[PDB]
This record gives structure tokens, sequence and C-alpha cells, in this order.
């Protein structure tokens, strides 16, 4: 809401979603990690998520 | 030009109709409403 | 076989992802290990038109 609320030219690159109950999971989040260029990443989890 | 265009879309595909100018009379683009933090549309398309 | 592990352990085996390995790296056509990904292209003698 707020990104598209300052119309400057923002580049959202991929939003994940972690599933960390699931050993299968990891390898799952692999393929996007293989995505993983951008500098800057916002992170959100726990602790023992994190 | 627009007008007997939409006579002559209605007497092709036979629809009800009304005409009417709008109030501020202005194209309308994203702009801040009012000094806000809001870039929205105004215009013809900014109330379509 | 351990080439092959991590390749298709990153995720290498997507589209457009074409491998040419000689006759040495691949071995014998017969055995193919189970790391061998689908679409593997090889190039080695004429092993069934030259008899
Ligand atoms: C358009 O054709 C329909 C179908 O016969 C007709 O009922 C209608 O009167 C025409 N236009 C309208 C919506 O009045
Ligand atoms: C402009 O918008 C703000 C809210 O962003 C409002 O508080 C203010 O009263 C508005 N003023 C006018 C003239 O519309």
């Amino acid at each position: 809401s707020t990104i598209e609320n300052s119309f400057v030219g923002w580049e959202l690159e991929e939003v994940l979603l972690l599933d960390m109950s699931l050993d299968d999971g990891d390898s799952k989040i692999q393929n996007q990690l293989k995505k993983l260029q951008s500098p800057i990443i916002l992170l959100y989890c726990t602790k023992e998520e994190a | 030009f627009c007008i007997d265009l939409l006579i002559k879309l209605a007497r092709t595909m036979n629809f009800t109709y009304e005409v009417h100018l709008v109030a501020d009379g202005k194209f309308g683009t994203q702009e801040r409403v009012n000094n806000s933090n809001k870039k929205e549309w105004n215009g013809m398309m900014g109330e379509l | 076989t351990y080439i092959f592990e991590v390749a298709n352990s990153v995720g290498l085996t997507g589209y457009g992802y074409t491998w040419i390995v000689p006759s040495l790296v691949a071995g014998d056509t017969d055995t193919v290990p189970s790391e061998f990904p689908t679409g593997l292209i090889s190039v080695s003698y004429d092993e069934w038109d030259y008899g």
C-alpha cells in the first residue's frame, strides 16, 4: 500500500513465504533462493526462525 | 462528433443513454489530492 | 555422479539448461546413473550404425 502510494519507480523483486515445518520446505525454498540477486532483503521471522 | 457517434451506436446496438458535461472540465491524471499523501486520478476517468 | 548430484541439488535441471559431455564423462550409454537429468546430451563414437 505504501510502496505504490509513493508513485516513484520502485522495483520489488520477489516476496517469499517460508515453511520450516517441512524438511523438503527448505529444498523448495532453494529454487527461489537461486533468484537472490538484490543486495537488500527485508526479513520477517521470529528469533528461532531467524 | 461524440453526440452523433453515440446516436449511431444506439442505432446499431440499441441502448439507452444520458449525456452531461463534467463539472471541472479537465482530463485528469495522477495528481496529489489537496497536498495529501495520495496520488490519484481526477476528471473523466477520475469519476469513471 | 557427484557433479550431477550437485547440479540437481541446486536446481540446474530447468528449461534451457542443455548439457554436452564427451564419451569419457558419460561412460557407457547402457549404464545410466540415477543422477542423469532428463534431456541430457552426450557425444561419443558411432556404436550403432558403425558396427
Ligand atoms: C435491443 O434488442 C433487444 C432484443 O430484441 C430488445 O428487446 C431491446 O428493445 C433493444 N434495445 C433495448 C435494450 O431497448
Ligand atoms: C485535504 O485532504 C486532507 C486529508 O489528506 C484533509 O484533512 C483536508 O481537510 C482536505 N482539504 C481539502 C480542501 O480538501
